[PDB]
């Protein structure tokens, strides 16, 4: 279904869907937050809000277009959505407002107003959004002094020094033809999209992006943002995971599905077939947890995030969850693998097969900037079905058994023990 | 008993059963909220635990949602388990156990959590009073259950006997073969339900204009206005909501939210201004009201609102058919007003 | 909870030599108390085995 | 520590057999009278040991009026035994009043716990 | 600084200082409640503990009371200890310490208890709602502190300096030699207070008619009505209050309470119906308003009112003299209405 | 709090001897535990005084 062409440097990829009632086109760059330095951190956040500025978005509304933009560790995207048949105007808007003319957007009183608003967006994120600011400090401590440790939103201290001249430097170095993929999702044909691009000039810059000296490397460490005025405790814990282009990519994803997510206030969440639940329910140890498996270009992270009000029994929560991770190496059963297979296929079919062409454009553009193509959903189901119990035990013994960990936390975390007591739980002396 | 489906070459399927049993049909305060939190408990043939464990090994999930018009039972599953999930939903509407200890241990604690979450938001509070003062006993019924009116286990059983009838529900599906769905809907326990009557009333509801209400609250101050809308002027207020929260308007920076909730007999237009400081809330609401009284031209926003309406209608299966081709102007007349927060520093209706 | 905290006998061991919260600044002079415990064990065991041959 | 599901299964087979019912039920009635718990103002369902999760669930779901009455019979029996006497003959529990009031709650809690153990040890075929 | 007293052959004396600093003069919500709770704390020359211990050995007690018009400081003691309690009251109004640790340890927790025991009574909640919708700012100000508006220690200090002035207080005593009281007040710290300005205005308070409000509540249901009264009609509504509650009226068995609150420039009439059943409350209030709209003859209740007036004016040293002799009939016009409790089963204003 | 409950050593005596909640219907067979603790004290005290004269 995915069709990918090449044209003088830029790559065109589409995912046609006749039943859609909305087409979407845009450009996805293969550079993100991991391509900055601790002094220009936050440049890609300013470029996102300049694109969605009031004057820029007022022009788009008259033609009937809506704008979106996303910033990640590896990629950033700029999307224009419109009704089918209006795809010609969306390409025209992208050309003369972001690709070829950035002077009007980068004017004074428009850069000074956007910078004022972003400085407020990160001030309240740093003091109101606790679960998402300990997952950001987990990246900061696990990849310290490496490119994979800078926050995607930037830093408050770093954003007060950025000027308009720093935004032109980043655009000249990264917004290039060799670093870009042109995407189209929804009700739009591959032949029509490529014909429109060649009917115009539609050429980005010519240079190549700079290369990074050092790669990302995991380091076992911890950071503690203790605050005794907050009513809860938020904790994130992870080991080194898998990159995107790995043979164990789906095996690590299936492993996180065995433990899954949990909500204490949902009656149906308390009946899940997870052996961890019967340990943490007699005494209410947590309100919620989720197990993740994040992959990037260089490395990844595998672990869980928790939030609890039972501040006197945090040690019990950590001890029981890590003891269930040990069974992935020694005694994982066949019923647990079959259940996690069915729930992973449903979860994948709800992310790639949603009804939002904007979500599809980000997913499709990011997978082509890394491996030059997109793996279909039918082929991934065949790879998930092939996983066996011996595969899980081999992967867990290599990545989980007796390995270093990274910890982040905030709130009332006096009851969280030291690093060595927690690291002792990654293995059993009885085995 | 209406059955319809749309087909597609995909992996995941969706099945929904919509019942005309929302908060606007509740006989007692919050009895519809309590029936929502009993929808996937034990039945007379299968336990709640057994259903959760069995569907996990097949690749599916369940959910139930409540609003002021509908109670919706939804199932998301893999495309080949269709007959299993038809009967699971048929058993819910037919033979729910309604045990005395299920209400005490699972249903009531779940309802307390929902009420406590919505109470902490001042915008949800201001919207509830706007529905209460505009429509008094119809759409103005409380959505959630708070224990002000006593509701017993027999009350919930009685309410289910009235809304779970063959003439009061519709069945819809996405990425589902329609011929196969019709076969499975028959030869099922849905076909043996009582054939009652449709609770839908076609006449326009009674509304009230020029009302006011104030609530003291610790947190953020909120000022809101509300306007009842008839069936023939839904498109005019659909353009106005998108225009007021877009880059085409200078008031969009002072507005926190604005929407039009649509029903089969009319709608309600809502506009909210929210800030931590009550001096900004008082100043912003005065500028918005004065500007809307002079009048606005909504023709530039017609094309924008055509695309936004397409985004929302992709998920919905029975949206309201609108035109937008004849919307020209707007001038504010009469409206209702609610102030939540530090009310001693917020304006009254006569001062706006 | 953990078996080391719920058991009647293990909870006395856990509360005294496992989970006891100690200041992080105590030097080697705070080690003489544990040495006196080893001295008392040494004297009792050697005395009993010697008492089997004493008049 | 025999389950009440096992007791009921064996007991019913005796009651549905006409031959066994006429030879076993008369013995059981004399067994109960000689036990003498009715002379302390107690029903049999008050004698079941309660320090397990199954009986703590059943006692939680018992209605308030039954729960208040049970607490009075238990307190009265402790004070009567304290004095090394019996209750006056007119205060003794009658045979028609010795009914299994707690048994349906015990069986319902036992069936739920057994189905949970059979689903934790599930094995999927094909 | 007006001083007055009456003598008697009695062993107990009382001394009161009335300040025009009630909740209707409050700059912030609950700032008058916090100053009232801060009254008999440490002063700059003496501690709170020392005052209690020393006064107990002399036979005396202290009390501070707050209403919508006054803040009153009262001392009950043995007759011969008069000069001790004149200086003690003068020191409170002059040199209160206002320590930061006294607000968090003693003053704030005491105000939380007063608010907690008043939010559980539906009659007190309904009366405050009636004051709010009749008069908006001023007499309609909240009485107690609930933390909706942030009040700091500097705000309490500023409020005290505004109200504790020489021209804003009156001194009165019971069983006190008037000649001796004037000499003691003259040479105390009261005579060195700032000479500010009187906060009482000679005009009439703006009021509103035809208003309504509903509050949800778990417990007893209350329905109430409110009528603003001017200076000329004060005697007519005083007879009406006593006629409705006494045995001369058939409606007395349906009325829970009824009273007239009298100020210098007017008053407010209140009537309450309260029961645990919402149907009983609904039927009673409808019958009350239909009977009063036809009219009443308040002549048979004049002599009864004269006795009741003299009973409650026995303690008050400045009672306004009413006539009661020219009162003939009553006819209900426009009024305000508030419903508290099971509001989904209580009548609206337009149905009365 | 009473001194018998705040003291470190008296709390153990109070929780086991003074304020221990007992069922009201326990008969005289429940008196053998306290007798067995008197037998142990009798044996130890008499044995030690005899051991001063034993070879
Ligand atoms: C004094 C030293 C302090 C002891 C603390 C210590 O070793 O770590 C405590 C460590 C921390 O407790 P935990 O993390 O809550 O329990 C971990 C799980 O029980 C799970 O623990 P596990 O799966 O790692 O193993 C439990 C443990 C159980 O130990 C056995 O007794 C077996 O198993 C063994 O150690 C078996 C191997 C022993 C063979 C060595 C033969 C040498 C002779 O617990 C243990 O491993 C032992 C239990 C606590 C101490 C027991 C008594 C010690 C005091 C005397
Ligand atoms: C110290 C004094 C007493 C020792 C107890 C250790 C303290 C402790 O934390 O134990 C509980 C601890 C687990 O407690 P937890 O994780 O804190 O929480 C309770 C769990 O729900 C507990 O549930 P779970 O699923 O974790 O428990 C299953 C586990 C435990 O389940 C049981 O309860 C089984 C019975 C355990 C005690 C047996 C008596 O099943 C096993 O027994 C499997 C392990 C058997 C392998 C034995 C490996 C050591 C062999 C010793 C030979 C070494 C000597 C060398 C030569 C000597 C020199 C000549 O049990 C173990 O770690 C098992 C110890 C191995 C048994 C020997
Ligand atoms: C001769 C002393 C020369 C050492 C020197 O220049 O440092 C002076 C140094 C200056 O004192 P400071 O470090 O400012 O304060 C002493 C700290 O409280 C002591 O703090 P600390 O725990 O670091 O000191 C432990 C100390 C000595 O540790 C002890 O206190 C342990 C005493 C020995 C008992 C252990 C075995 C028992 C055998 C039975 C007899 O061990 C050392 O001095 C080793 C590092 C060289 O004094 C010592 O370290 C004391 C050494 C006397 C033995
Ligand atoms: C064995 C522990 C006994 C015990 O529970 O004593 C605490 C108990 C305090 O009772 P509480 O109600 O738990 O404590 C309330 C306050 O501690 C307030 O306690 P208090 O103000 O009643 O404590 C006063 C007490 C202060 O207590 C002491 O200084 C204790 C004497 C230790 C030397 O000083 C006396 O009045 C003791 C002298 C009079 C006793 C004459 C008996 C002579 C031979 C028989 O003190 C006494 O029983 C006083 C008598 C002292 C020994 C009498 C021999
Ligand atoms: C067999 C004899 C003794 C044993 C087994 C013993 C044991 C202990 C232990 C294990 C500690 C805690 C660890 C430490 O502080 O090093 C301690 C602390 C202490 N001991 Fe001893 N002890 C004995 C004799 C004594 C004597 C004779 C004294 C004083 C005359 C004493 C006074 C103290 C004090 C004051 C502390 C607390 C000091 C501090 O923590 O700063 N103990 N003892
Ligand atoms: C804290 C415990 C103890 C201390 C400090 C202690 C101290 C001593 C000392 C200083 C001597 C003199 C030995 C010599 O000078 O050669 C001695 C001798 C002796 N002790 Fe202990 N003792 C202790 C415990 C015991 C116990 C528990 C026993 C028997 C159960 C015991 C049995 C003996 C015997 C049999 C001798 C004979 C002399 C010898 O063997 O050297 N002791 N003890
Ligand atoms: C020197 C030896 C012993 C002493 C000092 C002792 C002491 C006690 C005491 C004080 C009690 C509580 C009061 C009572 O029930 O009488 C008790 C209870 C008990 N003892 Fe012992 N005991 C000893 C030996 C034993 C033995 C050998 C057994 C069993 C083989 C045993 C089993 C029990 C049991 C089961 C209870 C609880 C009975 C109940 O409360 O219903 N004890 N013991
Ligand atoms: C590091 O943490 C610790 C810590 O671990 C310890 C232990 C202590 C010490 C604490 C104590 C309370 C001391 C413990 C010891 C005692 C109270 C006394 C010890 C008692 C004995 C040694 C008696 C045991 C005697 C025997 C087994 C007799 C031997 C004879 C036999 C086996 C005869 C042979 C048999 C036959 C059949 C022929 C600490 O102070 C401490 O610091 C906090
Ligand atoms: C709480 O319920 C109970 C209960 O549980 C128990 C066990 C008992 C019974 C027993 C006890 C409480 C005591 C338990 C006994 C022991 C722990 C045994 C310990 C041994 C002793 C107390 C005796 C020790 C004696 C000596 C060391 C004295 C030796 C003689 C000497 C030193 C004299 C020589 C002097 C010179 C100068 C040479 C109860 O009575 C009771 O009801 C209150």
């Amino acid at each position: 279904a995915e069709v990918t062409q090449l044209s003088n440097g830029i790559v065109v990829a589409t995912e046609h869907n006749p039943s859609a009632h909305t087409a979407s086109v845009g450009v996805v760059f293969g550079s993100g937050a991991a391509n900055e330095n601790p002094y220009n951190n936050g440049v890609s956040n300013l470029w996102k809000n300049i694109f969605l500025s009031k004057e820029n978005s007022a022009v788009a509304a008259k033609e009937g277009l809506a704008l979106s933009s996303n910033i990640s560790r590896d990629f950033q995207s700029y999307i224009v959505s419109s009704l089918p048949g209006s795809t010609d105007k969306s390409l025209d808007f992208l050309n003369q407002s972001f690709i070829q003319q950035k002077a009007n957007l980068l004017s004074s009183s428009n850069f000074e107003a956007t910078k004022k608003s972003v400085l407020k967006q990160v001030q309240d994120f740093e003091e109101n959004d606790h679960p998402n600011r300990v997952l950001e400090h987990l990246h900061s401590t696990a990849f310290q002094n490496t490119p994979l440790s800078l926050p995607t939103r930037g830093t408050l201290e770093s954003l007060e020094n950025l000027v308009v001249a720093d935004l032109e430097s980043f655009a000249n170095n990264h917004f290039l033809n060799s670093n870009a993929v042109v995407v189209g999702t929804g009700n739009i044909k591959h032949e029509d999209l490529v014909n429109s691009i060649e009917s115009k000039n539609l050429s980005l810059q010519t240079g190549t992006k700079p290369v990074l000296k050092k790669k990302a490397a995991f380091l076992g460490s911890e950071v503690r943002l203790r605050d005794d005025t907050l009513p809860k405790a938020w904790i994130s814990l992870a080991v080194e995971g898998e990159p995107v282009n790995s043979p164990n990519y789906f095996v690590a994803k299936l492993a996180a599905q065995i433990f899954g997510s949990y909500n204490a206030f949902e009656p149906a969440s308390r009946l899940q077939g997870i052996k961890l639940l019967d340990n943490i329910q007699e005494y209410q140890l947590c309100d919620n947890f989720n197990h993740f498996s994040l992959s990037y270009k260089d490395s990844g992270l595998w672990g869980f995030s928790t939030a609890t009000r039972n501040v006197t029994m945090i040690d019990d929560l950590i001890h029981f969850t890590l003891k269930q991770w040990n069974r992935l190496t020694i005694s994982v059963t066949d019923t647990e693998v079959e259940r996690a297979k069915s729930l992973l296929k449903l979860q994948l079919g709800q992310l790639y097969e949603s009804g939002n062409p904007v979500n599809d454009a980000n997913l499709l553009g990011a997978e082509v900037l890394i491996k030059g193509s997109k793996l279909s959903l039918g082929e991934a189901f065949k790879k998930i079905d092939a996983i066996t119990v011996k595969d899980v035990k081999a992967w867990a013994g290599k990545r989980l058994w007796d390995q270093d960990i990274a910890i982040a936390g905030t709130g009332q975390i006096e009851g969280l023990l030291d690093y060595m007591r927690i690291r002792s739980d990654m293995s059993m002396m009885r085995w | 008993l209406t059955v319809s489906a749309r087909d597609a070459p995909t992996k995941i399927s969706t099945l929904a059963v919509k019942v005309h049993g929302g908060s606007r049909y509740a006989t007692k305060d919050g009895v519809a909220h309590l029936l929502n939190r009993f929808n996937f408990q034990n039945t007379n043939t299968r336990s709640a635990l057994k259903l959760v464990r069995e569907s996990e090994l097949l690749g599916g999930t369940f959910k139930s949602t409540l609003d002021r018009e509908y109670i919706t039972l939804k199932a998301t599953f893999l495309k080949d388990d269709l007959p299993y999930y038809v009967n699971a939903l048929a058993d819910v509407l037919y033979k729910t156990a309604f045990k005395p200890h299920e209400l005490t241990e699972s249903v009531l604690p779940a309802a307390r959590y929902d009420y406590a979450v919505a109470e902490q938001c001042p915008v949800k509070s201001a919207e509830d009073q706007l529905y209460a003062i505009t429509f008094r006993k119809g759409l103005g019924n409380p959505l959630l259950y708070d224990g002000v009116e006593r509701v017993s286990l027999q009350d919930i059983k009685d309410f289910a006997d009235k809304v779970y009838t063959k003439e009061n529900l519709e069945v819809s599906g996405e990425n589902v073969v329609e011929a196969d769905l019709k076969r499975f809907v028959d030869e099922s326990l849905l076909s043996t339900l009582p054939a009652g009557k449709s609770l839908v009333s076609k006449s326009e509801p009674k509304f009230f204009l020029g009302e006011e209400n104030r609530v003291r609250f610790i947190g953020d101050s909120v000022a809101a206005i509300g306007i009842p809308v008839n069936k023939a002027s839904l498109a005019q207020y659909e353009v106005l909501a998108n225009y007021l929260t877009s880059a085409l308007s200078e008031l969009s920076g002072l507005i926190s939210s604005a929407k039009l909730d649509k029903f089969t007999d009319g709608g309600l237009f809502t506009l909210f201004v929210r800030d931590q400081d009550s001096a900004v809330v008082s100043s912003n609401i005065k500028k918005i009201v004065a500007d809307l009284k002079k009048g606005k031209d909504l023709s530039p926003a017609i094309n924008y609102t055509k695309l936004k309406n397409a985004v929302q209608n992709e998920s919905v299966s029975s949206p309201i058919e609108l035109n937008f081709d004849a919307v020209k102007d707007f001038k504010l007349g009469k409206f209702n007003y609610v102030a939540v927060g530090d009310v001693s520093n917020l304006p009254y209706l006569d001062e706006l | 909870m953990a078996f080391r905290k719920s058991n009647v006998y293990l909870s006395l061991v856990n509360s005294y030599i496992i989970d006891s919260p100690q200041p992080s600044s105590i030097n080697y002079w705070w080690n003489m108390g544990s040495l006196l415990g080893l001295c008392l064990v040494i004297q009792i065991v050697t005395g009993i085995f010697m008492a089997m041959h004493y008049s | 520590p025999q389950s009440f599901t096992s007791i009921a299964r064996i007991g019913d087979y005796i009651l549905k057999s006409p031959v066994l019912s006429k030879l076993c039920v008369p013995v059981a009635n004399q067994f109960i009278n000689l036990a003498g718990y009715k002379k302390l103002g107690l029903k049999f369902d008050d004698l079941i040991a309660e320090e397990n999760p199954i009986m703590q669930t059943a006692l939680r779901r018992l209605p308030e009026d039954e729960s208040y009455a049970r607490a009075y019979r238990i307190i009265r029996a402790h004070q009567t035994e304290l004095t090394h006497h019996l209750l006056p003959r007119n205060e003794w529990i009658k045979a028609q009043e010795d009914v299994p009031y707690l048994l349906p709650y015990i069986l319902e809690a036992e069936a739920a716990a057994k189905e949970k153990d059979e689903l934790d040890n599930i094995e999927v075929s094909k």
